[PDB]
């Protein structure tokens, strides 16, 4: 009491009132997201400090926009940027199946059972139902070339259900499948640009099997020469093409006005060379992350080329990647083997701005979106979109097996789990069926977003799933279960095993903590 | 006035009586200033 | 265990929420008063906003476009309103408010179906239905016209139809010829694209509204070099130069020692003959006046006149380019480099002298076959001359729609009564409660023609009800409302026409924004 253990501030919980209060602050997390989900959901809308808004639809970008500072519930936050980052697409269906988790064991928490007991049921039970998912998913080993094919694109079509260009999924889901059956064995996700132009509707998206980016910042001169050509050769450069010092270090002394004049005279016939050894290649277009000034640009004017500076980096990248040339840092040597090869080249004029294309490369390792919006946040849902998409086709390219969508794997997990906690005895037993329970919030959510009963979908689900139906699920349009593998609800199953190994680490973590100290400042 | 507000602060809007009202105040105002100094015996 | 305040949001005290359908109605109040403000502004009779800045300039205005981006709001529909017109004012150019009226048209009519128990997805997906069934029936209605320079007559009645709701009416003829006659001159066919940068839009105040013209040549804000220059030349070879009129200097750093008296003399006479050696060398190539991108000396100057050749000063980058491209020439960087042929043939050149201030300006004309054309803007007023650019800009944007496609509709509500007709006729056909979203689509659709009767002055519903009763009656799709009261209906001999793609668009744009908006249903901003 005269001198105190710790530093004033100090602020301690201990016992279950804490743990009870965790529980309930992950109620609240879920809750923020817990509309977003199926076909019939919405999304939500947030405003930064700044006046900003953004509208989205995906979860991890939700929780990611809320000023969380609850220790409990930043686990939630966690494991969603864990899912987006592993398999890119189900990160909300995580965090409802960590708070069901959470609020399911609650009471027997409240009854004074050690924690330990609970977490050991746990593992077992997502032991379990991993080894289930492995076991009854569907695969086919020899498939086809068109049967490869078809899957992935009722994949992608799956995975665009619930967003903002659902009406148009059929439209997108072929483009991405398309991207992404150019991208090499790395899959490298900066092989794939996404340009966003306002103006226009949604259905005049397009893809081009090349490359096109924005017009550069250009000197007088670049209205005088040709914007079209056929058969062009490309000179991809990094060299700063103007009259300037040769060296920051240099300096001149001179004695005579004579050699003031050949000083003068020299450097012009240093950018002439340059520009005579470019031009004696046979390359129609060049291109410079480095700027071109305004006498390279009326020097290529008066010999009908085209030429553009500061081009970005990346932009540089997939036009080497696409024509098939190599950036050089000097011109001492551009042989025939390092100018790329197109077979159009143009400026275009699209809604405002001006585009340069090059198209016509089938020997071409990337491809180029363009996306047509009306708003800022619009384009950028549309792109938040299409990378769901694009990660999904990805995964499925390597590992190809698929399971149903709409909630048939949930209630098959949990049949399987009910099934087997019958034979063991003891407060194992309720604890299997108490996680066994909270498997099928994945439905419910469904209904509940659509506007059903949910009682009585979930009663035949539950009645199909005990006799035989391994694959029935929620039918919404027709409001009714039926078979969700013959209507082609389709997805990988990583989904579901990350999903389910995340949520179990979570409530296992967030169980097993007894106090909470919380130090000043 | 709709109970929804669209503006910021500070801003401001009149509309038809009261724009006219505004515009014809003014311009009958600057017009009367220098009426005094019109002709050969106008005033400084 | 007493769940006491616990914190779980950064400033959880402050912020606020709202969630469910009140929010949805938030939207929509939003939206209706945004709506309720561009209204008025539609059609051959309608009035003008006024808009102070920030800093206390005044600007008086019509577009839909300037209209919501000058003012300043807060509320986030508004802004996504905004972006809506600024997206289309980005593609096609005219029917900025047009779009905005129809989706705080559409939202409204949604509010209804909320009220009866619809799912919002239903709604949208009922709209978007309506939207295809409209767009594939408006291109079944639409005519060619032909673009080709000997006629002209089509195109000079699509501009005076986009000039007629302008305060340039007054003389919107002449300004719907010139607008034409630029486009037609500039314009690229075989890759049908146009170029803005080589239509050069600028005005001066003073004078008349009707001296506004056409000049086939540049004209610049500059004047000859020396006082005793001459004010006209009419044969002129231009000389286009980018180097400035001095002794050269290298770039990196140098020194040059002196370390005598005859190395003084010696640097002495090099100046004076580096001076006559670039007058030299500029005469010696026939040229008659010189162009330069920088400044002269007073030797320069003084040589250039001695030597009877006119020269001018300190001219922009643009304006070399843009001389270049009209005279035909070729710009050079140095006087040696000078040939013969890459000067360029301007048949005048001339110094105009507007009123009783000390200003000048530059024109060439008689120029050749040339793909630079300037637009000469005059006036009485400064708030004139800003109204007379964007009207002029319109009109060029509409040409150059015409330009990408040649098939049109007829205006004056003609085309969105035979819409709502062909969506209401095929909803009759749909049982499966999309019905109601079809009609709402329908319903919502016929808002143009009640606010153009509404601003000329008749009564709304019975004009609209005549006139879609003869529409069923008859056989043509080409009546709509009698706004200037020359006693037919019929638009097809009015002379009312649109392009088909400002309709597309419009229809297609609102569609796909109000479908965005339906979609939200909670929102998390801080307070103040
Ligand atoms: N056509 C469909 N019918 C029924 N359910 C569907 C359909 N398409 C997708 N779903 C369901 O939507 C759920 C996911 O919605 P979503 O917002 O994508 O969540 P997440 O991002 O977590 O996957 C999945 O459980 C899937 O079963
Ligand atoms: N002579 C006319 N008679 C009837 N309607 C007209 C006439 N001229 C234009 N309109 C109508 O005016 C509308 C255009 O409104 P306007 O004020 O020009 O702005 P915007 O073109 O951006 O919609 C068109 O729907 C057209 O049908
Ligand atoms: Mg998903
Ligand atoms: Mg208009």
């Amino acid at each position: 009491t005269p001198v105190i253990l710790l530093k004033e501030g100090t602020d301690s919980s201990q016992g279950i009132p804490q743990l009870v209060s965790n529980i309930s602050a992950c109620q609240v997390i879920a809750e923020a997201v817990r509309t977003t989900l199926g076909p019939r959901g919405m999304d939500k809308l947030i405003v930064d400090g700044r006046g900003k808004a953004t509208i989205s639809n995906d979860g991890a970008t939700i929780l990611k926009l809320l000023d969380v500072v609850h220790p409990a519930a930043k686990t939630l936050v966690d494991i969603a940027k864990s899912q987006d980052a592993e398999v890119g697409d189900g990160t909300t269906s995580v965090t409802l199946l960590a708070a069901e988790f959470l609020k399911q064991v609650k009471p027997y928490v409240e009854e004074g059972l050690h924690p330990q007991i609970i977490i050991r049921a746990f593992r077992t039970a997502t032991q379990l139902a991993v080894n289930k998912i492995k076991e009854i998913a569907v695969t086919v080993k020899k498939a086809d070339k068109v049967e490869q094919r078809k899957l992935l694109e009722k994949c992608a079509m799956t995975a665009l259900s619930s967003k903002l260009i659902s009406q148009q999924k059929a439209f997108f889901a072929k483009m991405v499948v398309d991207a992404v059956m150019m991208l090499d064995d790395l899959l490298q996700l900066k092989m794939i640009g996404i340009k966003k132009v306002q103006g226009g509707a949604l259905e005049d998206s397009q893809l081009v099997a090349g490359v096109a980016f924005k017009k550069t910042f250009s000197y007088a001169g670049f209205e005088m020469q040709p914007k079209k050509y056929h058969n062009p050769k490309i000179a991809l450069l990094n060299v700063e093409l103007e009259l300037k010092a040769e060296k920051d270090n240099a300096e001149i002394r001179v004695h005579t006005v004579e050699d003031y004049q050949a000083i003068v005279d020299a450097e012009w016939n240093i950018l002439y060379d340059k520009l005579e050894k470019i031009h004696h290649s046979g390359a129609k277009v060049v291109l410079s992350k480095l700027p071109i000034g305004d006498v390279a640009t009326q020097y290529f004017a008066d010999r009908d080329m085209f030429c553009a500076g500061r081009v970005p980096e990346e932009d540089l990248k997939r036009t080497m990647m696409a024509c098939g040339g190599s950036i050089q840092t000097s011109v001492n040597a551009l042989s025939a083997d390092v100018l790329g090869r197109c077979q159009v080249f143009e400026e275009t004029q699209i809604g405002g701005e001006r585009y340069n294309f090059f198209t016509g490369c089938p020997k071409a390792k990337t491809c180029t979106f363009i996306l047509r919006g009306g708003a800022e946040q619009f384009m950028e849902e549309t792109e938040r979109s299409l990378h769901d998409a694009i990660m999904i086709v990805r995964r499925a390219i390597k590992n190809d097996s698929v399971v149903a969508g709409g909630g048939a794997i949930e209630m098959e997990l949990s049949k399987y789990l009910r099934d087997y906690s019958r034979t063991i005895p003891g407060k194992q037993q309720l604890l299997i069926g108490a996680y066994a329970k909270a498997l099928e919030i994945i439905p419910r959510q469904l209904c509940d977003n659509a506007g059903f009963d949910a009682t009585n979908i979930l009663n035949k689900l539950r009645a199909r799933h005990a006799q035989g139906g391994t694959w029935y699920g929620v039918d919404i349009n027709n409001e009714d279960i039926a078979d969700n593998f013959e209507a082609f609800v389709w997805e990988p199953a990583m989904v579901r095993i990350n999903a389910l190994t995340a949520a179990s680490e979570a409530a296992c973590l967030i169980v097993s903590v007894d106090e909470t100290i919380k130090n000043p400042r | 006035l709709a109970p929804v507000n669209i503006f910021k602060a500070g801003a401001d809007e009149e509309r038809a009586e009261t724009a006219r009202l505004t515009s014809f105040i003014g311009a009958i105002a600057i017009g009367d200033l220098v009426k005094s100094t019109l002709g050969p015996k106008g005033m400084d | 265990e007493y769940g006491r305040p616990f914190l779980i949001i950064k400033d959880q005290d402050r912020k606020s929420r709202l969630m469910g359908l009140e929010a949805l109605k938030s939207h929509i109040m939003a939206a209706k008063a945004v709506a309720n403000t561009m209204r008025t502004s539609l059609g051959p009779n309608g009035l003008d906003k006024m808009m102070v800045d920030k800093d206390g300039d005044v600007t008086v205005t019509n577009d839909g476009a300037t209209i919501l981006s000058m003012m300043d709001v807060d509320h986030q529909i508004a802004k996504l309103m905004v972006e809506l017109s600024k997206s289309q004012d980005d593609e096609i150019g005219d029917g900025t408010t047009g779009v905005v009226v129809l989706a705080g048209a559409l939202l409204e009519e949604a509010e209804q179906l909320l009220d009866r128990g619809i799912h919002p997805i239903r709604i949208a997906d009922g709209y978007e239905q309506a939207a295809r069934v409209a767009i594939e029936h408006l291109d079944k209605i639409s005519d060619s016209v032909l673009v080709d320079i000997k006629d002209t007559e089509p195109l000079i009645q699509t501009a005076k139809t986009t000039l007629g709701s302008k305060v340039v009416n007054s003389c919107h003829r002449q300004m719907a010829e010139i607008a034409v006659n630029a486009v037609l001159t500039v314009a690229d066919m075989e890759r049908r694209d146009v170029d803005f940068e080589l239509i050069k839009v600028e005005g001066k105040v003073g004078g008349r509204l009707e001296d506004t013209k056409l000049i086939k040549g540049v004209i610049v804000d500059k004047d000859f070099s020396h006082p005793q220059m001459p004010k006209k030349v009419e044969d002129a070879k231009i000389a286009i130069l980018t180097c400035p009129f001095e002794p050269p200097k290298p770039k990196t750093k140098h020194k040059l020692d002196v370390t005598s008296v005859e190395d003084y003399k010696a640097l002495q006479k090099y100046e004076k003959e580096k001076f006559e050696e670039m007058i030299q060398q500029i005469k010696e190539t026939g040229a008659n006046l010189a162009i330069c991108q920088w400044g002269f000396d007073d030797e320069a100057n003084h040589l250039l006149l001695q030597n009877n050749l006119p020269a001018v000063r300190w001219v922009g980058g643009p304006e070399i380019e843009l001389i270049a491209i009209a005279t035909g020439g070729r710009i050079v960087p140095r006087f040696s480099e000078l040939t013969a042929e890459k000067l360029g043939f301007a048949g005048l050149v001339q110094e105009i002298s507007f009123g009783t201030t000390k200003d000048k300006m530059l024109v060439i004309e008689q120029c050749k076959n040339s793909r630079a054309v300037t637009i000469f803007i005059r006036g009485g007023n400064k708030m004139i001359i800003e109204e007379a650019k964007r009207s002029l800009h319109d009109a060029l944007c509409v040409i150059r729609n015409l330009i990408r496609d040649n098939r049109v509709v007829y205006g004056g509500g003609a085309a969105e009564i035979s819409c709502a007709l062909a969506v209401s006729q095929e909803a009759d056909k749909c049982p499966t409660l999309e019905q109601y979203a079809m009609r709402a689509f329908a319903d919502a659709l016929e808002v143009i023609p009640m606010a153009l009767s509404e601003n000329s002055g008749m009564n709304p519903i019975q004009t609209m009800t005549e006139v879609r009763a003869r529409q069923v009656k008859e056989m043509n799709p080409a009546l709509g409302i009698d706004c200037l009261h020359k006693g037919t209906n019929d638009m097809k001999q009015q002379h009312v026409i649109e392009t088909l793609i400002g309709k597309k668009q419009q229809i297609s744009l609102a569609t796909q924004m109000v479908r965005m908006i339906l979609k939200i249903d909670d929102i998390r901003k801080p307070g103040e």
